[PDB]
RNA sequence: UGAGUGCAGAAGAGGAAAGUGGAAUUCCAUGUGUAGCGGUGAAAUGCGCAGAGAUAUGGAGGAACACCAGUGGCGAAGGCGACUUUCUGGUCUGUAACUGACGCUGAUGUGCGAAAGCGUGGGGAUCAAACAGGAUUAGAUACCCUGGUAGUCCACGCCGUAAACGAUGAGUGCUAAGUGUUAGGGGGCCCCUUAGUGCUGCAGCUAACGCAUUAAGCACUCCGCCUGGGGAGUACG
């Protein structure tokens, strides 16, 4: 993607201004990111090693996802449905 | 997106119709969103290798400025019908 | 010895100037390698390109 | 039969168990030609130097029938026949007016044979 | 693709099929369509002339334009829809007159897309143009060879030729089945394969599946009788016995080539097979 | 502080689809011109007076991309080498805005995986299993030679192996130096420092060979694996 979209996006789910890495924004971040690889390969269904990184930045997004829901459950509900990726 | 074509006219054009493709060529360079930087012609110029028993040839650089591609792609398209053209190259900057 | 481009403070080569890349060419239109030349390895890659893409529109021969 | 061109080309080719000295116009046309073999050399004497100055001697002496003065020498391939065959040819009573050592060397082509263990 | 069906059945066992995914509609254009009787290899004589066909559904024929001469206005394709007289699909064009004709449909011919034809046109596919005007080396179908009279070189599904280069007048096309023949340039044609590219793997799995296209079954020389086929006849089962395997006729048939010599194209025809 | 994001930068044969080009081989057609060519330790089979081979021109077609090219680079490995466009992943340096241990390893499982091989459909130049011939030899269903089918090539599937090797699991940290190189950064051509990549080498280790800041050292965590050779990576499942 670009810089563009990608302040577009942590402007909206920052907690605050100068927040650009909690997790909401990374987790955010990430699913622009996947979407973006999926909808590459759907095409180029045959880039294995693009679909690794795909693979590393979901297990990245669960780990952070893990462990908002471990800190506040209120905020990770909220983002899944803001989301819609459960 | 900056981009820079090159391409080579056949030296037995006469120079009416010469004219006439490098002005379709800018044209369709041009009109299909984009802008033309600079619009640029060198002369009949040597040739380092035979084309078709061609020896010399022109040039014609088109620097453009443009995104979405849709243009270069139909450079190359009517290029490669065209038989009065030899070379294209386009050259991302 | 010494690099060329860094001598000259050049960063950026085009596949154009062949009053500047046939210098870097044997008498049969052979790349030169690094230890003759003396650049570096960075431009010495540009140069790949930009002397095959001069090849690739004739303005430098294959031989 | 007869035939006046003053200028022509010579086509050395040379390998490790043949030479072939081959005369030609400068546009690929054929006066004559010589070879160890048609001088009668078998074995390991195709091979030398000495038939490839003896080829180069009858075909000159072949072309020179057709007034032959200076000759253009077009080299191919490896052997220790090309040198001989040149010197020879500045002996046959012909100018030499250019070498070319050009030989078919591609850009990483078709596969080549396997390798010979003996 | 194609549909492989399940093996409830021993006939559907080894069955594949079309899934019928390039067709748009069904139901055809009234105004084009004319009757088709069944002949059956029925010769005016009524005589059975050609073997192996008859007693298949019935079929009402299509009206296609094989020689494009509506040029200069530009078409656009409404539905691609299925013929049965022929093993590709085809399209109805709807030219900017308001007039609907159909035509062999290539591959990559969408909906709402644009035909035209002419000397003038795109080398976009679809669009008809002369082999003067259609460069070297561009894949085409739908060769006409004789200036008016419609294409009959390229019809099938997926087939196509290949633009080579010009004798002056005439034209090389390396046609499928790899026989150059040089083509007059006036000769229209079109450019790209003919669609319904996996008609060929379709594999039918019954006897009925080919008695409903009017194929009669094929009875083999060596099981008819002597009076009946010269392979035919003996005791047992006999092999051929005879230098040559002969035709119900009475002339060879492997190997034996059947054609013309004295034929006006056999100047007109660089390389065979 | 570790791990991650952001901001400013760098390199790169990382991957995927299409597109362009040139050298060479093979094949064809035409011209010239005639006695062999090719190959061998040496010869013959093979091609050739139906005009070969050489040579020149042109064309068709497929494959791989000389020089750059490097103990160079990238990639998790396998592997990646013409050039271009489109799409796309990961890494390194600096900063110190940002979250504030979110980390490591990882059984089962999932998925990628040279080459050969298999299926379907194309393609088909070279090279070349099998096959045929000649030769060699006591014999030669081998080496060598002439040819030559599958195959090598493309797409979609399958297999799921390798001396798949660094025969060295992953993560983190501490432990003398010296010298080359790759991409960076800071300072004043030199110095210093990050992440890699090679060589030599002290302590230590090692059965020895040798490893040695890219450990085979010192230690911790997790996983897998060994327990004499053969039978046997066989058999039954
Ligand atoms: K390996
Ligand atoms: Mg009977
Ligand atoms: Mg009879
Ligand atoms: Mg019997
Ligand atoms: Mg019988
Ligand atoms: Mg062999
Ligand atoms: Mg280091």
């Amino acid at each position: 993607i670009s810089q563009e979209r990608k302040n577009e996006i942590i402007k909206e789910y920052r907690v605050h201004e100068t927040d650009t890495g909690s997790p909401e924004v990374q987790i955010a971040v990430l699913t622009a990111e996947i979407n973006a690889v999926n909808e590459h390969l759907r095409t180029h269904k045959k880039d294995h090693h693009s679909r690794r990184g795909l693979l590393k930045m979901v297990g990245r997004r669960r780990h952070l996802l893990n462990y908002l829901r471990s800190k506040d459950i209120q905020r990770y509900r909220e983002l899944i449905k803001s989301l819609g990726i459960r | 997106r900056t981009y820079e074509v090159m391409y080579i006219v056949r030296p037995n054009i006469e120079e009416d119709a010469k004219k006439a493709l490098v002005e379709r060529f800018n044209g369709i360079l041009a009109t299909e969103g984009a802008e033309v930087l600079e619009a640029k012609d060198w002369g009949k110029r040597r040739l380092a290798y035979e084309i078709n028993d061609f020896k010399d040839g022109f040039y014609n650089i088109v620097r453009v400025k443009s995104d979405n591609n849709k243009a270069t792609d139909e450079f190359q398209r009517l290029a490669k019908i065209s038989d009065d053209i030899i070379r294209y190259m386009v050259i991302r900057e | 010895k010494v690099c060329y481009f860094t001598a000259n403070g050049i960063t950026h080569i085009d596949y154009k100037d062949t009053e500047l890349l046939k210098r870097f060419i044997s008498e049969r239109g052979k790349i030169l390698p690094r230890r003759v030349t003396g650049t570096s390895a960075k431009y010495q890659r540009m140069l790949t390109t930009a002397i095959k893409r001069s090849r690739h529109m004739a303005l430098l021969p294959y031989v | 039969v007869k035939k006046n061109i003053e200028n022509g080309v010579a086509h050395i080719r040379s390998t490790f168990n043949n030479t072939i000295v081959t005369i030609t116009d400068e546009f690929g046309n054929a006066l004559s030609w010589s070879s160890a073999g048609a001088l009668g050399f078998k074995g390991s004497k195709k091979s030398t130097p000495f038939a490839a100055q003896m080829a180069s001697e009858t075909a000159s002496k072949s072309a020179m029938e057709h007034g032959l003065k200076t000759v253009e020498v077009t080299v191919k391939g490896p052997g220790p026949g090309r040198e001989s065959a040149i010197r020879a040819l500045q002996s046959a009573g012909l100018e030499v007016t250019a070498i070319r050592d050009v030989t078919p060397v591609p850009h990483n082509g078709c596969r080549p044979p396997k390798r010979r263990r003996v | 693709a194609i549909k492989k069906y399940k093996p409830i059945t021993n006939g559907r066992r080894n069955m594949t099929s079309l899934d019928f995914a390039e067709i748009t509609k069904t139901t055809p254009e009234k105004s084009l369509l004319k009757p088709l009787p069944k002949k059956a290899g029925r010769n005016n004589q009524g005589k059975l002339t050609v073997r192996h066909h008859g007693g298949g559904h019935k079929r009402q024929y299509r009206v296609i334009d094989f020689k494009r001469n509506k040029d200069g206005i530009n078409a656009k394709v409404d539905s691609i829809q299925y013929d049965p007289n022929r093993s590709a699909n085809i399209a109805l064009v709807v030219y900017a007159d308001g007039e609907k004709r159909y035509i062999i449909a290539p591959k990559g011919l969408e909906v709402g897309q644009i035909v035209e034809s002419g000397a003038e046109a795109d080398i976009k596919v679809g669009n008809a143009l002369p082999l003067q005007n259609i460069p070297v080396g561009t894949v085409v179908h739908n060769i006409e060879l004789k200036p008016g009279k419609g294409g009959q070189i390229a019809r099938s599904a997926g087939a196509s030729a290949q633009v080579l280069g010009k004798e002056g007048k005439y034209v090389l096309i390396r046609l499928r089945s790899g026989e150059v023949r040089m083509i007059l340039s006036t000769c229209r044609a079109t450019i790209g394969q003919v669609g319904n590219l996996q008609h060929e793997l379709v594999n039918v799995g019954k006897a009925g599946r080919s008695r409903w296209k009017g194929i009669r079954p094929t009875v083999r020389g060596s099981v008819m009788n002597p009076n009946d086929h010269p392979h035919g006849g003996g005791e047992g089962r006999a092999p051929i016995g005879r230098p040559s395997p002969m035709s119900p006729w009475g002339k060879p048939t492997l190997g034996k080539k059947t054609r013309r010599g004295k034929k006006s194209s056999d100047k007109l025809i660089v390389r065979g097979r």
